[PDB]
RNA sequence: CUGAUAACUUCACGGCGGGCUUGAUGUCCGCGUCUACCUGGUGAACUGCCGAGUAGGUAG
């Protein structure tokens, strides 16, 4: 139980967000800020981000895609505990299959999760995907307030058993691979702000790359892939979903849920992994600490990480 | 030829901005009578933070100040010992003759600045040319902004909320009898006059 | 209640002359640093007029 060594590589990756201006001559522009430079009489920046006069709409743009890295880990010291590893990952797929945890991904992927407080006042947004590989025109979803509010909201589209089970293919066939480009418009009202990701100063300085010479915010890598992964909502007496880490870290209501007195962590539910090949074996299996959890573990191999000692 | 006095802050539990503030509130309260538009606010301190914890207002004859000073505001505020009005000393010639302007481009540097001002640029796009395309006017995207200090007042029958800034430049004693505009500062640009330490 | 008490060592003074360390010299062969990662503006500096004016003056 838990070697010198042991990694796992992560499978959801994905990039910046990006941030254009449509123009009513039907063209596209980076957006850009500006800081001001406080001095004193005879130093911290101050950066502003808002939406020019006369605009159309903003596009944002990014790409995910899913890979196969958790079926087997990237390091293991010992062959014994690699067997229990891809055998626990093979009979969950065999027992209780891909789709919840894939329907719980391409949601957070189809509604606006990675725009951050950026659809509060805002008139409609609508997304896009390009998949890959496909055939066959766009994967629209329209209007995400008035025409997409739930699970069985969002099954009755024309094109969503085929992204699914591309999602499937790929956390299951060994060496498999799928890639979705997204890109989602927004009609924010005249002169609404935009709040892009914000580097770590120990004030509000905003995280910057170069697009063809003009300097614009980004809205981060690692933050917008800490967005399709708020899926954990299984966490005892839960109310209110959760970035999956090990330790339920809830952010700005300081406290960390799943506490290891709970025993609802990632180790103590890793630490009995012969219990879960155990019950899965079994004609039967319950849904409120048995299939809870390993829904839990599977969330957790899928984000990566040393589980060393 | 005239005076001033310090209206002392000293309870030793308040802010500073925000009681000096209402005080230019209560004397834009003052001059509604008609326009007798003859008093200085002076703030005689002005660090690089903390507007002072004094305010010296300035009359013309000694008998229009009183009538300022019972501007229905320290009447029911001062039976305890929180402020203190200075009883009308006639001045110490050894001062700094220093400058309160509204500079008008704190407030005009923001977003909604820039917005105001391009919808007001074809506003009056009446002397009829060809009009632009508003995608040029790109913002300043490095600025360096100086000291100010800001005071949240409102406006005077609207539900409007602007602020107004206050700088210390030092200029040229001697200019006139001293009118101004409404409420208390310098910049009425006919008459700019220095109104002392 | 001190092997007790007391106890001005000092003046002068030229170490100099001379001196070729050199000859020769292959350090090289091999080499995977890798896995994981939300810094946040609670709402928050408005609405006008003149200026041919991203500059400049105003009223509240």
């Amino acid at each position: 139980k838990l070697p010198t060594n042991l990694a796992y590589e992560r499978s959801i990756d994905p990039s910046d967000v990006c941030f254009f201006v449509v123009w009513p001559d039907d063209r596209k522009t980076p957006l850009t800020y500006n800081s001001r430079t406080l001095l004193g009489q005879m130093p911290h920046q101050v950066d502003f981000c808002h939406v020019p006069y006369g605009a159309s709409h903003i596009e944002c743009s990014f790409s995910v895609s899913f890979s196969s890295e958790l079926r087997q880990p990237y390091k293991c010291n010992s062959s014994k505990v690699k067997q229990t590893l891809v055998q626990l990952v093979e009979l969950y797929e065999t027992k209780i299959g891909w789709t919840e945890l894939a329907t719980r991904y391409l949601m957070n992927i189809c509604n606006g999760k990675w725009l951050w407080k950026n659809t509060r006042k805002a008139y409609c947004w609508n997304i896009v995907l390009t998949p890959w590989p496909w055939n066959g025109e766009k994967v629209g979803f329209e209007d995400i307030r008035t025409n997409y509010t739930s699970r069985q909201d969002f099954k009755n589209n024309k094109n969503w058993s085929a992204i699914v089970e591309m999602i499937k293919t790929a956390f299951s066939s060994t060496d498999g691979l799928a890639i979705f480009e997204v890109r989602a418009t927004l009609h924010l009202p005249t002169n609404a702000m935009v709040r892009p990701s914000q580097v770590f100063t120990e004030s509000r300085v905003f995280q910057s790359t170069t697009i063809d010479g003009e300097r614009s915010p980004i809205l981060g890598a690692f933050k917008t892939g800490a967005a399709i992964a708020t899926i954990d909502d299984w966490y005892p007496e839960a109310t209110e979903p959760l970035r999956v880490g090990r330790f339920g870290v809830h952010r700005e209501d300081v406290t960390c849920y799943r506490h290891p007195s709970t025993g609802k962590d990632f180790f103590s539910i890793l630490q009995q992994a012969e219990h879960y090949i155990e019950v899965l074996s079994a004609n039967k299996t319950p849904a409120q600490e048995t299939i809870n959890d390993m829904h839990f573990l599977m969330a957790n191999l899928i984000k990566g990480g040393m589980f060393q000692h | 030829k005239w005076y001033y006095k310090t209206i002392t802050f000293l309870p030793e539990l308040c802010n500073n901005e925000s009681l000096a503030a209402k005080c230019l509130r209560v004397l834009h309260g003052f001059n509604y009578q008609y326009e007798t538009r003859n008093i200085g606010v002076s703030f005689p301190l002005w660090c690089d933070a903390t507007v002072g914890k004094k305010i010296s207002f300035v009359s013309k004859n000694k008998i229009e100040l009183d009538l300022l000073l019972k501007q229905h505001y320290f009447v029911q505020m001062e039976q305890l010992q929180y402020f203190h009005i200075s009883n009308t000393v006639l001045v110490p010639e050894d001062c700094t003759y220093v400058s309160f302007r509204r500079c008008q481009s704190i407030d005009k540097l923001t977003a909604a600045g820039l917005a105001r001002k391009i919808r007001r640029l074809e506003k009056r796009a009446l002397s009829r040319g060809e009009q632009f395309d508003p995608s040029s006017f790109a913002q300043k995207e490095h600025t360096a902004i100086a000291h100010y200090h800001s005071l949240g007042e409102s406006s005077k029958q609207t539900n409007r909320n602007f602020r107004l800034n206050i700088r210390m430049l030092s200029e040229q004693p001697r200019e006139g009898n001293s009118i101004f505009s409404s409420y208390g500062l310098s910049n009425s640009e006919n008459s700019f006059q220095p109104v002392p330490l």
